[PDB]
DNA sequence: CTGACAGCTGCCTGGAGACTAGGGAGTAATCCCCTTGGCGGTTAAAAC
DNA sequence: GTTTTAACCGCCAAGGGGATTACTCCCTAGTCTCCAGGCAGCTGTCAG
C-alpha cells in the first residue's frame, strides 16, 4: 500500500464540488482537496485507532469511528450510538 | 450540437444535489484508509461499517468545504474556485 | 401494576430513562420527576422532527421516512438546524441551493 | 567486455530447479520422437 | 443473541401519534435512535454539570428544565418546557 | 473454449491445479475431436 | 503611516479598547429584556467585556483576511457577512 | 508518608483522587489513575510555566503576567492547538 | 475554605524557574487551565470506561484519554511521564 | 504607595489499618467469516 | 469524442484468527475508624 492518495479521483472531486454548488473548477483544486482529505482522514483514523487499541482489540469497529468523529466535533448519525 | 459552457455544470449540480449516494468508489477509499492506518499501527482490521462511516463523514466534510469555497469564489467577483479560495475557507474555519 | 409512562401520559419509557440516568454516572441520586421530564422532552423533540420528516415524505410522494427526508426536515427548520448544526446524517445529501450569480 | 562485466550462465537456470532438468530431458526426447508439446503453468513469472 | 435496548418501539409510537399513515426505514430508525441518544446525553450531561455547580447531589426536574432551556433554541425550548411541566404535573396528580 | 490446438500431441503440466476440471479443460484443448494422434499427458511433481 | 503605528500600539498593549461604562450600559440594557431588576457582579461585566473584545478582534481579523482575498484594503460589510457565514455562526 | 511524595510528583495525587471519586466519572477509581493524571497535569504545568518564564525573560521581567502566558501559548504550536478555543483575560494577541 | 492549584503551580515554577515569580492574575489563569485540562481528561476517561463497559477508572483509561486529547509531542511526553510516575508509585 | 512572599494559626482531610464483596482477570470453546498471493475476464468510470 | 484501465468479480486453496458467551476465582477497590500533617488564610514585611 503506497501512493494511494491518487485513488481520490479528479471526477470524484468534481462531483463533490458540484454537490457543493461549485460551477467552475480550477486545475489546481484537486491537489489541495487531496491534501485536505488526507489530513482529515489521518486525524479521524488516529483517534479511531486509539479507541480500538484501548479496547484491547485489533478490529476497528464502526462504533470507534463514531466516537472519534464525536470527539472531533463531527457527530455522525446512522452508524450506532 | 454542443451545450454552452456552464449549462452541463449546473445540470450535474442539480443531479448530484438531488441524490444522496456516495460519490467516491468504495475500494479506493478502503485502500487509502488502510494505507493511512498502517502508519499508526500494523495489523489493524477494518469492519465494513467503519469504512462506510469514514466515507460518509469524509464526503460530508468535503461537500461543506466545497460550499464554503464556492462562497469564497463568489466573493471577489469570480466563478472559478482556486486553491486560494480553499485556503481562505479553511483559515476562516479555524483549521491549520 | 401501572407503568410510569402510562401515569405521566407519555410514550417514552420513564423507567428506562431512570435506569439510564442512574447507570450513566450523572449524580449520586436521581429525582422522581427527572425521568418523567426527560421522557416528555425527548418525546416532544421526536414528535417535531418526525412531523417535519413526514411532511417531507408526503411532499416526496413517499410513505416511509428515509434519511433524506430527515435531513431535509432538519435543514429546512431553522431551530432544528441550529440544534443539529454539527451533526451529519448518513445518506442525507444536501439541500438544493444554487447561487444566483451562477444562474444564466 | 568479458573482463568488464560477468553475467550468470543461462545453464544455471536449469541447474537451480530439478523440474527444469527433467523438463529439458523430456522435451529433447519428445522432439527426437517428433512430437509437439504444450506446457501449462499457473504462474506467468514461471512462463517468463 | 443478547438484549440490545433501543428506542425503536417508542419512536414508532410517537410517529403513529403524529402521522398514523407514514412509516420509517431501518436506517432512518437508527438515525432517530442516535438522535434520541445524543439529546439524552446532552441533557444528562448539562444536568449533571448544573447539579455539580450548585453543589447538589441529585438530578431533579429543575435541573433538566434548565438543561433544556440552555440547549434548545427559543420556541423549541419553550414548547419543550411546556410539555415537560405538563407531564410532571400529570405524574404528580396520578401519584 | 475457442482454441483449437489439435496440431499438438503432448501436454506437460508444469504444476497441477487444485481443480481437476481445469486440467481436464487444458487437456481437452488438444484432445478434442478432429485430432489424429495419440495424446500423452506428463505431470511433474516435486518429492516431499 | 499612522494606521500602522496605531496597529502596533494597540497590538503591543493589553488594556480593554472599549470604554467600560458604555459596555456596561449595553449589557444591562440587553439583560433587561431577559429578566427584570437583574444585578451583575463587576467581575461578570469584566468577563463579558473581555469575551466581547476577543470575539470582535477575531472577527475583524477574519474580515481583513476576506478583504485581502478580494484584493481590497478597506473592509466592507460583505466581508463581515462572509466571515460569519464561513465560520458558521450565521 | 505522602502519596504524592511516594509517587515522586508535586501535584496532589490525594486531591486528584478525591476529585475523581466525588466527581461522577465512574463508580470505581483505581490506585494508579490519580497518579497518572497528576503526572500528566504536572508535565503540562511545567511545560507551560517554562515557556511563560522564557517569554518573561525575553521581556526583561521577573514575574509571569498573563501576557507572558498568552505569548507562550500562542508561540508553541502544540499548546496553541490544545488551547485553540480558549481566551485569556488581559492576554492580548500575538504581534502581527 | 477554597481549594486551588496555586501552591502546586508555584512549586512547579520554582522547580523549573527558581528566580521567576508569577502574578495573581497569571496564577488564576494557571488554575483555570489546570481545572480545564483535568476536566477534559477525566470526561474522556469516563466516556472511555462507559464505552468499554468497565466500572473502574484505571491508569489505562487516563493514558488513552491523554493520547486522545493532547497533541503529538505533548501526548508522548505526558505518556512517558505518567508511566514513569506509575512505575515509581508501584515500586514502593 | 502596593502586590507578592512568608511565619504562624486553626482546621479539615488524607494517611495508615481491617474485612471483604465483587469487578475484573484466567480458561475454555463456538462459531463466523473471512484472508490473501497469484491467476483470468469485462465493461464503465477514468484519462487524454 | 476517442482510448485506458481498474473496480470487481470469480477461482483456488487451508486453515486462522478472535469476537462472543459462559464458567470459575481472587486481588483490589469500598466502607469504616482514628489521628496527625497539608493547607486556606491572616497580616507583617519588603522590593518595585
Amino acid at each position: 500500500l503506497r501512493d494511494n492518495i491518487q485513488g481520490i479521483t479528479k471526477p470524484a472531486i468534481r462531483r463533490l464540488a458540484r454537490r457543493g454548488g461549485v460551477k467552475r473548477i480550477s486545475g489546481l483544486i484537486y491537489e489541495e482537496t487531496r491534501g485536505v482529505l488526507k489530513v482529515f482522514l489521518e486525524n479521524v483514523i488516529r483517534d479511531a485507532v486509539t479507541y480500538t487499541e484501548h479496547a484491547k482489540r485489533k478490529t476497528v469497529t464502526a462504533m470507534d469511528v463514531v466516537y472519534a468523529l464525536k470527539r472531533q466535533g463531527r457527530t455522525l448519525y446512522g452508524f450506532g450510538g | 450540437h454542443r451545450y454552452r459552457p456552464g449549462t452541463v455544470a449546473l445540470r450535474e449540480i442539480r443531479r448530484y444535489q438531488k441524490s444522496t449516494e456516495l460519490l467516491i468508489r468504495k475500494l479506493p477509499f478502503q485502500r487509502l484508509v488502510r494505507e493511512i492506518a498502517q502508519d499508526f499501527k500494523t495489523d489493524l482490521r477494518f469492519q465494513s461499517s467503519a469504512v462506510m462511516a469514514l466515507q460518509e463523514a469524509s464526503e460530508a466534510y468535503l461537500v461543506a468545504l466545497f460550499e464554503d469555497t464556492n462562497l469564497c469564489a463568489i466573493h471577489a467577483k469570480r466563478v472559478t474556485i482556486m486553491p486560494k479560495d480553499i485556503q481562505l475557507a479553511r483559515r476562516i474555519r479555524g483549521e491549520r | 401494576a401501572k407503568t410510569r409512562s402510562s401515569r405521566a401520559g407519555l410514550q417514552f419509557p420513564v423507567g428506562r430513562v431512570h435506569r439510564l440516568l442512574r447507570k450513566g454516572n450523572y449524580a449520586e441520586r436521581v429525582g422522581a420527576g427527572a425521568p418523567v421530564y426527560l421522557a416528555a422532552v425527548l418525546e416532544y423533540l421526536t414528535a417535531e422532527i418526525l412531523e417535519l420528516a413526514g411532511n417531507a415524505a408526503r411532499d416526496n410522494k413517499k410513505t416511509r421516512i428515509i434519511p433524506r427526508h430527515l435531513q431535509l426536515a432538519v435543514r429546512n427548520d431553522e431551530e432544528l438546524n441550529k440544534l443539529l448544526g454539527r451533526v451529519t446524517i448518513a445518506q442525507g445529501g444536501v439541500l438544493p441551493n444554487i447561487q444566483s450569480v451562477l444562474l444564466p | 567486455c568479458n573482463m568488464r562485466t560477468q553475467f550468470p550462465d543461462l545453464r544455471l537456470i536449469q541447474y537451480d530447479c530439478g523440474k527444469l532438468q527433467t523438463l529439458a530431458v523430456l522435451l529433447r526426447q519428445l522432439k527426437a520422437e517428433g512430437h509437439r508439446v504444450l506446457i501449462f503453468t499457473q504462474m506467468t513469472r514461471m512462463l517468463d | 443473541k443478547t438484549r440490545k435496548e433501543s428506542y425503536a418501539i417508542y419512536v414508532y409510537k410517537v410517529l403513529k401519534q403524529v402521522h398514523p399513515d407514514t412509516g420509517i426505514s431501518s436506517k432512518a430508525m437508527s438515525i432517530m435512535n442516535s438522535f434520541v441518544n445524543d439529546v439524552f446525553e446532552r441533557i444528562a450531561g448539562e444536568a449533571s454539570r448544573l447539579a455539580h455547580y450548585n453543589k447538589r447531589s441529585t438530578i431533579t426536574s429543575r435541573e433538566i428544565q434548565t438543561a433544556v432551556r440552555l440547549l434548545l433554541p427559543g420556541e423549541l425550548a419553550k414548547h419543550a418546557v411546556s410539555e415537560g411541566t405538563k407531564a410532571v404535573t400529570k405524574y404528580t396528580s396520578a401519584k | 473454449v475457442g482454441v483449437n490446438l489439435t496440431g499438438a500431441d503432448t501436454v506437460v503440466f508444469y504444476d497441477s491445479d487444485w481443480n481437476p476440471t481445469m486440467d481436464a479443460q487444458a487437456q481437452d484443448r488438444c484432445h478434442r475431436i478432429g485430432q489424429t494422434r495419440d495424446v500423452h499427458i506428463y505431470r511433474l511433481i516435486s518429492e516431499r
